[PDB]
DNA sequence: CGGGGGACAGCGCGTACGTGCGTTTAAGCGGTGCTAGAGCTGTCTACGACCAATTGAGCGGCCTCGGCACCGGGATTCTC
DNA sequence: GAGAATCCCGGTGCCGAGGCCGCTCAATTGGTCGTAGACAGCTCTAGCACCGCTTAAACGCACGTACGCGCTGTCCCCCGC
């Protein structure tokens, strides 16, 4: 079974959706592979901050409110 | 635990009664009122500072207060912080 | 418009040449006819045709061009095309009719139109087709459903019964409403004591043991109570999907004149079945008995709970395990005159189960709490487990088939311990050892117990396993031998139960495998086909219909596919297996019961012969503990016994 | 809008290259949804803003790069 | 009773 | 009478006095900060509170939710250009 | 003020995107079952805070010297 | 090809940078006291994995058109002096 989600599961029809929420009218078929990237991207920078804040507890387990403080500064900044 | 959704109650039934909330709501609330009062005291605590202050006064938040908020919430709220600390005050 | 055709008959000469056995999409099954792609014409779902077309080129390339295709798989052609063509005509018979009407027709004429159901189909099909083939296909279809429509239990004919309950006292008759068989003495003495158990107002369990009887007796109970107990008011019962056939077969065999009903399907089907099939002038509900499955009652929970039920039956009635069950939730928002439980082990694993079920049939009667619990051994505790016993005892009815009838011949069962592979010895090593680097080569530990013991099962349960392993051999990727090979030598468990179904295939004998793994089911079932075996799967994946033709066609005696493969969540529950003499376990769960289960479904009133059961247990490994802790939790059905 | 399965799916695969090991709360993965869809969300409304401002109604990835500079470098 | 000082836009939200 | 009662105010003034030193914001702390803080704060969020009861009311829905708060807060300009940065969960757009 | 280039508009053509249809696939929900770590509590010891004395370095002011900038001339390089 | 702009070279001025000295304050050293943190253990629950079942969503293909792109011509403005 040879796919792997990571990419996958962030699919054309949902980002059509995204696209009509913010209100774009039509898209070249080029676009989604963009934003999966950027997505990584936004995706990646967030959770790096969440696992040193999960370190500085040292749990093993990650905790909303940790999500809550790298989203909180990240966000703003970003 | 340390909360304010039964403050939220008061003024919500103080405000619309007619209106319930959803405990999301009850919850933003609470995250927005923490966030409003961090904002406010970080700020507050920099400009005493800065003044070399080691004590924070009406002054400084009422300062503060117009230095974070829009300007007409900003002189509403100036004015409601004033009645109030005035009426605490002269009781 | 455009239906797919049945069949086919005489590429540009593919799409000229030939001719197929059309449906249309507002006409009956019976209504097929041979067309042709010119005669028809462009026409709505033309594509069906299209993908006949490709599903025709296919099937010439696969039965005439390709060379290697052998003559087993041609004959595996030939049976999956003259068992669903059997299965068309099946549905080219009808089987039930819902109501009648007569419809002005474009000519200014009137036909009389049967709303007709079909067989091995349901409520999505049926239709208003005219009467004139019905009378003359099933005329037994006709009387039944002017009887259906006519026999008065339906709940406009009860009361509210709960202000008053007659006393009932154990019999010795044969239920004379029963036209499926014969009861003996321990069947009747089920409808018996459920008889004196509900004169005494209550709700009841059944456990006598797993096969016997329980559907054959629970029928004839629901019978005596809708005759004996005018109980004309709707019952309700709650079945595993793979047995809703099971029981449907058995009131169509054992009370066939009763109005009842299985309950299934899309919303389309479902609501068809409920305006059509319960609402009488829309409320009264037309029918006196439906089956549901556990889903198919949060499919409609508020519906069918807007019903006054007179009696909810439960098979497997572990289902209800906790009283924060969804089911148990939805049950509890019914309301109903009476309970019935039905399970030949009434508790899998705890105390606070059987609390929660006593609490189902009688909330809160019983002082059945935590205060008092299952310490090892204590005084206490089993002196309030004797209490609690003898509490419970004139509202459970259980026996074994050795109390029930010596005839049924007993079971071998026996461990077979056997030793890891190097395979097997590494990986589950690198287990015990935590490397990255090992699960990098083929990648989680978050479950460090569910890793080793799907591993120690077997370690192609990890993709990579499989290259690697068949690139040391070098030779294993080259032929189907020398994979089948590097396959079966990868487990001892595998290398020991190859031994023992070549020595089975030379004894022809019959055999169940179960496990709690589908993937491990699939790796067999590939073993199995490039061994050549006949043998038929099933597991939770397999929609009703194939599911249950497979299990008839295993039950039927000329069933050339010796072996039988099951997934233990679906597979063993409910279902009898009596063609086979032969069950083994690749690997026990934490519950006992479950495999109690599965080895009823071997074990049976129907099972002909001596059975034999083996457990293929890892040497020095975890599931010697799961199996102390399954026993343990048998200690307590030892207790409460 | 975006579904629970395949995000975290994806999420735990990231950590993972941090970690190598984690542990999550739901309420985590919740709030990693809220935040990648409102992100995604204004960032196409900034790229929609662009593909106008070129007279186009189809996006552009050139849009994508340019807003995503513009804003967020 | 917890009235408010701004004099601001209204809203229809429905 | 209580020190928010003799304010009239609706507000722990004890709870934000403390939280004053406990955030290390000062060592000192003067009485009527703590007053003028809780007097802006039920301000704020009577404010915000009155066009969230609109949104609701305007839905027809006695329950405020995010969605009736999301409404109200980018519907004015200063509220959401103060609130430009925050996040409404399951606030829609 | 004059001249040239860029901007704008309109037209044609081809491809890509959108829509419909059917079939396949995985998500969504519920249940199974267990273990890990989460969190809490209690106890003890180390570490920092506080106070006092002493010493050395850093800060402030002054002086001297060198580096950088500006101006002028000639040659090189680009542009029309 | 010719002219205008740019760069390099040399001299001089002007100030700032760097160094020295002395004084004062901070830093260091030592001792005392307490509390916060660390460590250990226990109990609870939530998190993880997999199966069962339904159904909706997603995927793939074909058909059609609309939009985007490029080309051409005219006109205005802005740039340069
Ligand atoms: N009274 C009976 N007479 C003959 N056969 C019976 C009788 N009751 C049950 N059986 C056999 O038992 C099989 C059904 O098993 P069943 O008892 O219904 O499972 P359970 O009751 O455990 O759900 C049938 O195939 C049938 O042949
Ligand atoms: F339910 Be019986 F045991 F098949
Ligand atoms: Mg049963």
């Amino acid at each position: 079974k040879v796919l792997r989600d990571n990419i996958q599961g962030i699919t054309k029809p949902a980002i059509r959706r995204l696209a009509r929420r913010g209100g774009v009218k039509r898209i070249s078929g080029l676009i989604y592979e963009e934003t999966r990237g950027v997505l990584k991207v936004f995706l990646e920078n967030v959770i790096r901050d969440a696992v040193t804040y999960t370190e500085h507890a040292k749990r093993k387990t990650v905790t909303a409110m940790d999500v809550v403080y790298a989203l909180k500064r990240q966000g703003r900044t970003l | 635990k340390e909360s304010y959704a039964i403050y939220v109650y008061k003024v919500l039934k103080q405000v619309h009664p007619d209106t319930g909330i959803s405990s999301k709501a009850m919850s933003i609330m609470n995250s927005f009122v923490n966030d409003v009062f961090e904002r406010i005291a970080g700020e507050a605590s920099r400009l005493a500072h800065y003044n070399k202050r080691s004590t924070i006064t009406s002054r400084e938040i009422q300062t503060a207060v117009r230095l974070l908020l829009p300007g007409e919430l900003a002189k509403h709220a100036v004015s409601e912080g004033t009645k109030a600390v005035t009426k605490y005050t002269s009781a | 418009g455009i239906d797919i055709v049945i069949n086919h008959r005489l590429l540009n000469n593919c799409k000229e040449n030939y001719e197929f056995l059309i449906k249309w999409t507002d006409e009956s099954h019976l209504h097929n006819t041979w067309e042709t792609y010119e005669s028809i014409g462009q026409v709505r779902g033309l594509k069906r045709l299209d993908n006949y077309c490709k599903q025709f080129i296919i099937e010439d390339q696969q039965v005439r061009l390709d060379p290697y295709v052998t003559a087993e798989d041609i004959e595996i052609m030939d049976m999956e095309r003259e068992r669903r063509l059997d299965e068309f005509e099946e549905f080219h018979v009808p089987e039930r009719i819902i109501d009648s009407q007569r419809a002005s027709l474009e000519d200014g004429t009137s036909q009389l139109q049967y709303l007709v159901k079909w067989r091995r189909l349901n409520y999505d099909e049926a239709t208003w087709e005219n009467a004139t083939d019905i009378v003359k296909l099933a005329p037994e279809q006709v009387k039944h459903f002017q009887n259906r429509e006519n026999s008065k239990i339906l709940p406009q004919y009860s009361s509210n019964y709960t202000s008053q309950r007659p006393r009932f006292e154990k019999l010795s008759v044969q239920p004379p409403f029963i036209k499926g068989g014969e009861l003996r003495d321990f069947q009747l003495t089920g409808i018996n004591w459920m008889a004196f158990l509900w004169s005494k107002g209550d709700n009841g369990i059944l456990a006598d043991e797993m096969g016997l009887g329980k559907t054959v007796q629970t029928v004839a109970f629901i019978s005596w109570l809708i005759f004996a107990r005018r109980q004309n008011g709707p019952h309700i019962i709650v079945v595993p999907l793979s047995t809703m056939p099971a029981w449907l077969d058995t009131f169509e065999k054992w009370a066939p004149d009763l109005n009842c009903i299985c309950y299934m399907g899309n919303q389309k089907s479902r609501d068809t079945i409920r305006e059509y099939e319960f609402y009488t002038n829309p409320k009264t509900m037309k029918f006196n008995v439906l089956l549901t499955t556990y889903e198919y009652i949060l499919k409609d929970r508020a519906e069918l709970g807007s019903i006054k039920w007179q009696f909810m039956a439960v098979d497997e009635a572990h289902r209800l395990k906790n009283a924060e069950s969804s089911l148990y939730e939805s049950l509890n928002s019914f309301k109903v005159a009476n309970r019935m439980l039905i399970t030949g082990t009434p508790l899998q694993n705890n105390i606070k189960e059987l609390a929660a079920l006593v609490n189902f049939l009688m909330p809160g009667r019983f002082t059945i709490d935590q205060e008092i619990d299952f310490e090892n051994q204590d005084e206490e505790q089993e002196e309030y487990i004797h209490d609690l016993h003898r509490r419970i005892q004139p509202f459970i009815l259980r026996r074994l088939k050795k109390d029930v009838e010596k005839s049924l011949p007993s079971k071998t069962e026996r461990i077979l311990r056997v030793e890891l592979s190097d395979v097997q010895t590494e990986y589950y090593k690198n287990i015990l050892t935590k490397n990255y680097s090992a699960l990098t080569a083929g990648f989680s530990l978050l479950n460090i117990m569910n890793e080793l013991k799907k591993a120690s099962n077997h370690p192609y349960l990890f993709d990579n396993a499989e290259e690697r392993v068949l690139q040391k051999f070098g030779d294993g990727k080259m032929t189907r031998e020398n994979v089948l090979r590097g396959l079966i030598m990868s487990s001892g468990k595998m290398v020991l139960l190859d031994q023992l179904l070549t020595r089975l295939k030379k004894d022809g004998h019959r055999v169940l495998i179960f496990s709690q793994m589908v993937r491990m089911l699939d790796i067999l079932g590939d073993y199995l086909s490039i061994k050549g075996i006949n043998f038929q799967r099933l597991d939770g994946t397999v929609p009703s219909a194939q599911r249950r033709i497979s299990i008839d066609h295993f039950n039927s005696p000329d069933s050339n596919d010796f072996v039988f493969l099951l997934s233990t969540r679906a597979g063993g529950l409910g279902i009898n297996l009596m063609t086979a003499d032969t069950v083994v376990i690749f690997d026990s769960d934490w519950n006992p019961q479950a495999d109690l289960q599965a080895m009823a479904r071997a074990h049976r009133i129907g099972q002909k012969n001596h059975v034999m059961v083996y457990r293929l247990v890892s040497k020095d490994t975890v599931e010697e503990e799961v199996l102390e802790r399954a026993r343990k939790k048998m200690i307590l059905e030892y207790a409460i016994i | 809008l975006i579904r629970k399965l395949p995000f975290q799916r994806l999420v735990r695969e990231i950590a993972q290259d941090f970690k190598t090991d984690l542990r999550f709360q739901s309420s985590a993965v919740m709030a990693l949804q809220e935040a990648s869809e409102a992100y995604l969300v204004a960032l196409f409304e900034d790229t929609n803003l662009c593909a106008i401002h070129a007279k186009r109604v189809t996006i552009m990835p050139k849009d994508i790069q340019l807003a995503r500079r513009i804003r967020g470098e | 009773t917890r009235f408010s000082n701004r004099q601001n836009k209204t809203v229809n939200y429905n | 009478k209580t020190r928010s009662s003799r304010a009239g105010l609706q507000f722990p003034v004890g709870r934000v006095h403390r939280l004053l030193r406990k955030g290390n914001y000062a060592e000192r702390v003067g009485a009527g900060a703590p007053v003028y803080l809780a007097a802006v704060l039920e301000y704020l969020t009577a404010e915000i509170l009155e066009l969230a009861g609109n949104a609701a009311r305007d839905n027809k829905k006695t329950r405020i939710i995010p969605r009736h708060l999301q409404l109200a807060v980018r519907n004015d300009e200063e509220l959401n250009k103060l609130l430009g940065r925050v996040t409404i969960a399951q606030g829609g757009v």
